[PDB]
């Protein structure tokens, strides 16, 4: 007890918050601050030195800077990937059975059903790269959801995580590469790839560095990376040969029949009336994704649920369809 | 409507006003009333009033049951003796008589210990049989034998709903919330209604729980009368314990009507279907013997390659990869590699003699001792391999029949209430050799022979091993593995007072108090006895750092069924022994992602005993995500036990006592490598 309450002199009044740079095997690490003060002192208790992940903020002192402990602190990492197993499988959507068996056969052959993968002796640990014109997570997460059935998943949505802060660099990509290293049986999913589409000079070099580290120049077959953008013209031609090397496919235009199937899947569990017609619903829409029709199915199930009924009438589903007609036109 | 015309009608206490006013209350009693029966303050005078007094009792219990009462509701009905699919009978009978007779049976069941409550229970039984709402009137009439005539009075045509629903949730809440004797009523009455009905395999589970000799007879003359066959012989031999297969083969050898139940009663017809069908439809890759047989060195990873080699029993290449592989191996590896030929030859009985004979009566004592161990492992019903190990039996210091006593007495315990094996085991335990595994495989042998016996006999067998257990207080490992067999004899029942008999004649210095707490471990297979759960939390903080490991290790055996309560805050503590308690308390179940998380947190540790103990249950609970933990151990290690144990985790990766004894004997690996010579002969694997 006294030995635990005797180191209080170091963590007392002379205490500061610095930024550690790296850990040296010589048990004296190098720290930094606003002016970059480098002090090396033998380590003490209360530190982990393994999960510390150097390059973050640590605890310093006004003294010779003997490290008395560490203090953890990133909320943006939590919203990166989902850790749940959704019930949406590859057999819940139709029409694109070949388009979904191309990626299912592409990334479900490594690490699962390995007699057609390891006996050949190829191992292209790069994965396919797709793009959905509607996107909005619906089509790209409806194609990536096939791997989410029974497997660990890794999700990355939007290039905002790089642009919402100062140019720290590819260190976040190194964090995804070390959590993917410790989570090798996973699927890397990069969504909403609009880095160059949205300083600007650093975005190109952290994107080309993203291409460098994504290529896997020192790592063996560890994880399958599946990228997903919205516009194929935004990506530069240099991100192709070191990037998409396995296979790519095209997605058809969802005008009437793909929206009829999306409407059937979004209206398979719910109960609708007999007078609910389909031609006006697949006619009034124009280049719409599944998030807004899911939004009007949610507010239509709740609005029809206001009368303590689960049946969605035709006039109430047109009244909810006015949200679709207005939202895309606003 | 308004109470203007009918409100001044209940105030007159005259007999005609009641005999005509009350029938109007029975007419308007279809929905009770227009309100919550606020007329209590006016009918409380009718309470004192009495021609049609049974109607006044009916309306009185109607209103008292309508607003509130704890005891005064069923009195007008126990005194009424009711004699005078609509909404009326549904309201006044279903819910009002449901809670009414429920609180009457509860108050009369807890207060006093005549037949009026039986007439109410049969009347409500019939009326709710008309109501046809199952599991609710049932789930209420569970606690009131009367349940036998209730089931045989109800189980006539509704078999799927009462059997599936009533037996499912009433069996689950009957091992969870119901004590033992009413569960025995479930077993006997379920033997009745299920004996008169179909679905024999659930009655065979009722034989896994009853362990009665009549059930197998009636189900073999009835299963024989009702015409696959080898499959029900397979799980027939799997569900049966050590007692009723020996007794089954002696009663079928007593009848000898067809001898097909004699053929199915042994290990031959449970293995002749599996082995060819397994070799045919499945094709295991050769990169596991070719690689896992190549990255081995240091004379220990090669032992892990003898165990992975023992996994085969399709491909028998690593088995037949020339000779001198056992000659290069040391004693710790001559016994294990000598038993490898026994692990790889579980089938091919006739070939086992011509495969092991090359190593029999050899020059090295451990080659032929482990060869007799192999002869004991390869078979369990042939009994024609024991003789050239039972013959000599006479060393008294060391004459190769002590090691042949290890392999042959252990393998004979695996493949043995046989009297003329224990009449010869008397000088075995009485020998008292300095070798630990003598009394180890002796107590485990007679212990596995005495599992499921006649309520755990306390005869001079376990009395003899207790007296000779307390003979000398040296080499406390004897005191660690003799309670193994002691508990194997105490196993099979919880309510027995024999654990308190051990608390009488056993209690001593904490050595035999650890023996007594092991008897406490194996003498509590499981029931509704939460008293030992709060007692478990009470004695959980004992200073002795081993009775915590075993007495708290019992968690995986006590609550083995209700796995939702098994995860607790044992990992949040600071004692490494508790981390071992949870780490072993995980088990060998289907391995959900929560368990894989508990091994993702328990895996990263610095002690070689816990890092050695984690891959055992990690890879036992998962037999996609199989190679990730192996890569994790490759990243942690790259000691010897971690590498041999992670190759053994490559072995493990890709309610019977046979699946409970081996690892419970394996709970003492934190010692010399002599225990690791008994590690290679486990039988709990599938």
């Amino acid at each position: 007890e006294e030995e635990r309450s005797k180191v209080d002199d170091l963590r007392g009044t002379p205490m500061s918050v610095g930024t550690l740079e790296e850990i040296i095997d010589d048990n004296h690490a190098i720290v930094s601050t606003s002016v970059g003060s480098e002090h090396y002192v033998s380590i003490l208790s209360f530190v982990d030195k393994d999960l510390l992940e150097p390059g973050c903020s640590v605890l310093l002192n006004h003294k010779v800077h003997a490290v008395i402990g560490v203090l953890m602190d990133d909320p943006l990492v939590t919203v990166m990937k989902v850790e749940k197993a959704p019930q949406e499988t590859y057999a819940d959507i139709g029409g694109l059975d070949n388009q979904i068996q191309e990626i299912k056969e592409s990334v479900e052959l490594p690490l699962t059903h390995p007699e057609y993968y390891e006996e050949m002796g190829i191992k292209p640990p790069k994965g396919v790269i797709l793009y959905g014109p509607p996107g909005t997570g619906k089509t790209l997460l409806a194609k990536a959801v096939a791997n989410q059935t029974s497997a660990t998943f890794l999700r990355v949505v939007g290039s905002e995580l790089i642009q919402k802060y100062l140019g720290d660099g590819p260190k976040l990509v190194r964090e995804l590469f070390r959590v993917a290293e410790e989570h090798a049986p996973s699927i890397v999913f990069i969504d909403e790839i609009d880095a160059i589409g949205t300083g600007e000079r650093e975005i190109q070099r952290t994107m080309l560095e993203l291409l460098n580290q994504l290529d896997g120049f020192d790592s063996r077959g560890d994880v399958k990376v599946i990228m997903a953008t919205n516009r194929i013209e935004t990506l530069d031609p240099a991100l192709i040969r070191p990037g998409r090397i396995d296979r790519k496919i095209e997605f058809p235009l969802p005008d009437e029949k793909t929206k009829k199937r999306i409407f059937q899947i979004h209206t398979s569990r719910m109960t609708l009336a007999d007078d609910v017609t389909l031609d006006d619903l697949i006619m009034a829409k124009d280049d719409l994704s599944g998030a807004d029709i899911k939004a009007i199915c949610t507010e239509a199930g709740l609005m029809a649920l206001r009368e303590r009924r689960m049946k969605v009438t035709n006039e109430d589903f047109k009244k909810s369809k006015e949200n679709v007609l207005y939202k895309k036109q606003e | 409507r308004d109470k203007a015309p009918v409100q001044p009608q209940q105030s007159p206490a005259a007999a005609p006003g009641g005999t005509d006013e009350k029938p109007s209350g029975k007419e308007r009693r279809d929905a009770g009333d227009k309100d919550k029966e606020q007329e209590l303050s006016e009918e409380d005078k009718q309470l004192q009033d009495e021609l049609y007094r049974p109607a006044l009792e009916e309306l009185r219990r109607q209103i008292r049951s309508s607003t509130t009462s704890m005891t005064s509701v069923p009195k007008p009905l126990k005194f009424l003796r009711p004699h005078y699919n609509k909404r009326f009978a549904a309201d006044i009978i279903s819910v009002l008589a449901m809670t009414m007779s429920g609180e009457r049976e509860c108050l009369k069941y807890r207060l006093v210990g005549a037949g009026e409550v039986a007439k109410e229970w049969q009347e409500l039984d019939d009326a709710e049989k008309v109501q046809r709402e199952p599991l609710l009137t049932l789930v209420k009439e569970i606690v009131p034998l009367l349940m036998e005539i209730e089931q045989v009075d109800m189980l006539e045509k509704d078999i799927d709903e009462n059997a599936y629903a009533k037996v499912c949730l009433y069996l689950t809440s009957c091992v969870n919330y119901v004590p033992e004797p009413e569960n025995s009523a479930l077993l006997r009455c379920a033997l009745g209604v299920f004996r008169k009905f179909s679905r024999f395999p659930e009655a065979l589970r009722l034989a896994l729980m009853l362990n009665d000799m009549e059930l197998v007879e009636d189900i073999f003359t009835s299963c024989k009368d009702v015409v696959m066959l080898g499959r029900h012989g397979v799980f027939l031999e799997l569900s049966e314990d050590v007692e009723e297969y020996e007794d089954l083969t002696e009663i079928m050898s007593n009848v000898q009507l067809n001898s097909n139940f004699l053929a199915l009663a042994r290990e031959l017809d449970i293995m002749e279907p599996k082995v060819p069908d397994d070799i045919y439809k499945t094709h295991l890759e050769n990169n596991r013997f070719g690689g896992s047989g190549s990255q081995v060195d240091s004379a220990r990873m090669n032992l892990a390659s003898s165990f992975v080699n023992g996994f085969v029993n399709q491909d028998k290449l690593l088995t037949d990869d020339g000779n001198k592989w056992l000659y290069k191996n040391k004693d710790h590896g001559m016994l294990s590699a000598a038993a490898s030929l026994g692990m790889i030859l579980l089938w091919d009985v006739d070939g086992g003699l011509t495969q092991i004979d090359k190593y029999l009566y050899s020059s090295e004592d451990y080659i032929k001792s482990g060869a007799l161990l192999a002869c004991g492992i390869v078979n369990s019903g042939v009994r024609n391999e024991c003789d050239p190990a039972l013959a000599l039996l006479s060393d008294y210091v060391l004459h190769n029949s002590n090691t042949m006593r290890l392999g042959s007495i252990f393998g004979l315990g695996l493949a043995y209430n046989r009297e003329d094996v224990l009449t010869l085991l008397l000088p075995v335990m009485g020998d008292s050799k300095s070798s630990m595994e003598v009394a180890g495989v002796t107590a485990l042998a007679c212990g596995m022979i005495a599992v499921g016996s006649c309520n755990g006999d306390v005869t001079s067998t376990i009395l003899q091993t207790i007296m000779e257990k307390s003979e000398t207080e040296l080499k406390d490992t004897y005191a660690r593995w003799l309670p193994l067999g002691l508990g194997l004899n105490h196993l099979g029942k919880g309510e027995a007072i024999e654990a308190i008999l051990a608390a009488l004649e056993v209690v001593s210095e904490p050595f035999r108090s650890f023996a007594n707490t092991l008897v406490d471990v194996c003498a509590y297979a499981g029931s509704g006895n939460v008293l030992k759960v709060q007692q478990l939390l009470h004695i959980c903080s004992e200073h002795f750092d081993s009775k915590e490991k075993e007495e708290d290790k019992d968690k995986k055996e006590k609550k083995d069924k209700d796995k939702k309560e098994a995860p607790a805050d044992m990992g949040a503590h600071q004692g490494v022994a508790v981390l071992g308690i949870a780490l072993i308390a995980m088990g060998e179940e289907i391995g959900a992602e929560m368990a894989l998380r508990t091994f993702g947190h328990l895996l990263r540790y610095g002690e070689p005993t816990l890092r050695r103990a984690v891959p055992l249950a990690l890879a036992l609970i998962s037999v996609s995500h199989d190679a990730d933990p192996e890569v994790s151990y490759n990243s942690i290690f790259a000691a010897r036990l971690a590498a041999m144990l992670r190759q053994l985790a490559q072995y493990h990766a890709k309610k019977g006592t046979l699946t409970l004894c081996p690892y419970h004997s394996d709970r003492q690996l934190m010692s010399q490598v002599a225990v690791a010579g008994l590690l290679t002969v486990l039988v709990s694997f599938l």
